[PDB]
DNA sequence: ACTTTCAGGGTGGTATGGCCGTAGGCGAGCACAAGGCTGACTTTTCCTCCCCTTGTGCTGCCTTCTGGGGGGGGCCCAGCTCCTCCCCATGCCAGGGTCTTTTCCCCCAGGCAGGAAAACAAG
DNA sequence: CTTGTTTTCCTGCCTGGGGGAAAAGACCCTGGCATGGGGAGGAGCTGGGCCCCCCCCAGAAGGCAGCACAAGGGGAGGAAAAGTCAGCCTTGTGCTCGCCTACGGCCATACCACCCTGAAAGT
């Protein structure tokens, strides 16, 4: 997992989550612009739910931690506690 | 051991919907949905009493908490059934 | 005789556990007796609130079983549950089937 | 010659087929390997709860379908139907993420 | 014939203008009628401290000055430079206000 | 103070607080909206506001109660109090 | 034993005793360890005095020796982690950021 | 009439420490005023979350030190940690 | 179905808060200029909008191959529990050092007149 | 590419008003003392997170055809911008009233705290 894991995010996907948005046609560098900006998301996320962790004092990283994270973000997550 | 509100859920679910189940995912989506709701009244009803400079949570800062957090027609019913079982607790 | 509180309400949320997590919840220095009944009150009407329309959906789709999806289409679907947990993520919810009128064909 | 179909057609299928379900539209593996690269940035050998990064992951798809209900917006805006990088931009900027 | 700007000069002049300067930009007797006509609709017999009135005001020009923002990048957006009512609409709906 | 007094926000302030914006040209239509706009904004702001007062058993709306509304909605407001 | 102020034991101007009843008061947890208000007073002391030092830049800039709410917003605008700080915030009498889009200006 | 209280004396000591030959007006200490009450509200709101995260009953230093942590961007978040961490040091080990 | 943890009953104490009284600060209300801002009309220009056309970039489809998903097994570390106890935080009282409110006066900011300079747009 | 024309900046002069210092006090912070309790630490245990193995088929990737959509150009019209002129209504000032709010004082009941037990809800 060390190197080069945002291309793990295949164009099909991001195409199946543009239907999901409702998306037509899309461009061709929309993969890399959303390659990006899921790139910036999950690292605000799993910056604030690392220092949960960590006062914590634990070494691992649980729903908890993820659903604190996304709570003080202003998205709350339903369905995996709390 | 861990508590929650699956059997009140339950319990209320069997009585809108005698014959509908839930599933464990559900479930456990309507906890965290009580859970979210219950940190949102009772934190605005702390900043209630904190303005007014007073020290304790009665049914007025619960009741405003309400009228500040739900929508038009939610704060109508909820404040409606908090003052029902209020008066029905008190009263016996 | 010792009946309990929730039953002297009239209500099936609990009322003394409401009590006890206002209490030790760090909201104030001391909790009045009506306001875990209240607040028991008001949580029973969401929650029934939203199963009502969660089993509507449901029976909408031929299940006879609450699922995180009829969840999300009854939240969606209501136009102030939908104000009320708008910022709120449903785990496998989806999302509510709509297209925009300029992407179907003429 | 064989059938085939028009361009679009098959897109608006695809939209009334994804937008019926609920799975997630990302491969589990080289999410979760990216969750892994992504924190190994603040915090070495660091465990993952499974649910945890099944919470990442339905956070960031509901996060990305609601990005991309915004970005169709704007590209409907300018009188399109092709959605473009600056899309995406004007979308994010007016939400707040960019400013 | 007498000298005369050209459109779109004086309007670039008075964006500098009022870009520096603080004052607000709605005469003050109007905007606390309306905020008493606004209020009597929740609780008759209503009393206003002055420095609610003037809290009131500030907050509605930030407000309306951050719309024009946004509402002015949607225009650009679609390749204008006049504001639409459209516009503006799409701006509330992104940041969230009409869903 | 009792009818009619949005009109009082007139086209000349609206031109001034699009410029204020950045605007340089303004659809002769977007008066009308900015003025059901901002109708809109202090009905939501007030509302909080008469919560407070009348929460505190008090006749006059005051500048704390106008900052609390506010606050409530993510509009934090510096320099009248709080 | 002199009253000796714990501020001045800690090395900050900002007031640690009225952090420590603040913190006491106002319901937060049942107990305040004796380094929050230690550590709270020193956070807001260092917060107050970047704004501080941004604005008196920005009323130097202008040509006045009185910081105004202009000078704050000019401040905290101007600074990317500031306004990253307080951007849902509104400073009354601030202003706005000067700022004209590229494609309105004449060609 | 009850006396109020606020932060604008050490507002203007820091002030006079950080520009001493510049001044403040009324206005600008309110919004001073406010910004440090709401940074002081924000910080022990996160570190009370914090606390109930953990099953603790005491505030502590770590919690405030997480809640800069989780509340300020990262250069800001840097230096104001470091400042507090300092100032905790001085008042722990001196004095 | 067992259980074991917690909500309810009864009693003591006091402290928070409710009620009556009171005084003044400030919010509402009424004149009264007057002049600066608004409303309205006119010109016309320039920006929006529509139509056409090109080519390029996107989609749809087909085939190959990889790698993600799904079991199967081992393991070892990390999270959780339990028991000690001791150091820290709490509660209380006495006394002064700090911070709040009132007074004032002098320098910094506001207003104005006059001149110089800087873009603007017509030719 | 010049010259005239508004508009803004600069500087000196006058002025006022609001902020920074001074003083009295009042109020809460600190010191000192006693004390229960929470959390840090040393074990012990086991749940699950990691890691490897094997297989396979479902999905990704690359290529090709073809088409439809984005974009640029051109032209018409209509809708803002700018300028001018008459009016009106905001605002700054001044005077009045009385209502509401905030404080004080007294006391009453409502909530905390604690000791026990039975039952509710968690496994």
């Amino acid at each position: 997992v060390l190197r080069d894991n945002i291309q793990g995010i295949t164009k099909p996907a991001i195409r199946r989550l543009a239907r999901r948005g409702g998306v037509k046609r899309i461009s061709g560098l929309i993969y890399e612009e959303t390659r990006g900006v899921l790139k910036v998301f999950l690292e605000n996320v799993i910056r604030d739910a690392v220092t949960y962790t960590e006062h914590a004092k634990r070494k691992t990283v649980t729903a908890m931690d993820v659903v604190y994270a996304l709570k003080r973000q202003g998205r709350t997550l339903y369905g995996f506690g709390g | 051991r861990k508590e929650s509100y699956s059997v009140y859920v339950y319990k209320v679910l069997k009585q809108v919907h005698p014959d509908t189940g839930i599933s464990s995912k559900a479930m456990g989506i309507m906890n965290s949905f009580v859970n979210d709701i219950f940190e949102r009244i009772a934190g605005e009803a702390s900043r209630l009493a904190h303005y007014n400079k007073r020290s304790t949570i009665t049914s007025r800062e619960i009741q405003t908490a309400v009228r500040l957090l739900l929508p038009g027609e939610l704060a109508k019913h909820a404040v409606s059934e908090g003052t029902k079982a209020v008066t029905k607790y008190t009263s016996s | 005789k010792a009946k309990s509180r929730s039953s002297r309400a009239g209500l099936q949320f609990p009322v003394g556990r409401v009590h006890r997590l206002l209490r030790k919840g760090n909201y104030a220095e001391r909790v009045g007796a009506g306001a875990p009944v209240y607040m028991a009150a008001v949580l029973e009407y969401l929650t029934a609130e939203i199963l009502e329309l969660a089993g509507n959906a449901a029976r909408d789709n031929k299940k006879t079983r609450i699922i995180p999806r009829h969840l999300q289409l009854a939240i969606r679907n209501d136009e102030e549950l939908n104000k009320l947990l708008g910022k709120v993520t449903i785990a496998q919810g989806g999302v509510l089937p709509n297209i925009q009128a300029v992407l179907l064909p003429k | 010659k064989p059938h085939r179909y028009r361009p679009g057609t098959v897109a608006l299928r695809e939209i009334r087929r994804y937008q019926k379900s609920t799975e997630l539209l990302i491969r589990k593996l080289p999410f979760q390997r990216l969750v892994r690269e992504i924190a190994q940035d603040f915090k070495t050998d660091l465990r993952f709860q499974s649910s945890a990064v099944m919470a990442l992951q339905e956070a960031s798809e509901a996060y990305l379908v609601g990005l991309f209900e915004d970005t169709n917006l704007c590209a409907i805006h300018a009188k399109r139907v092709t959605i473009m990088p600056k899309d995406i931009q004007l979308a994010r900027r007016i939400r707040g993420e960019r400013a």
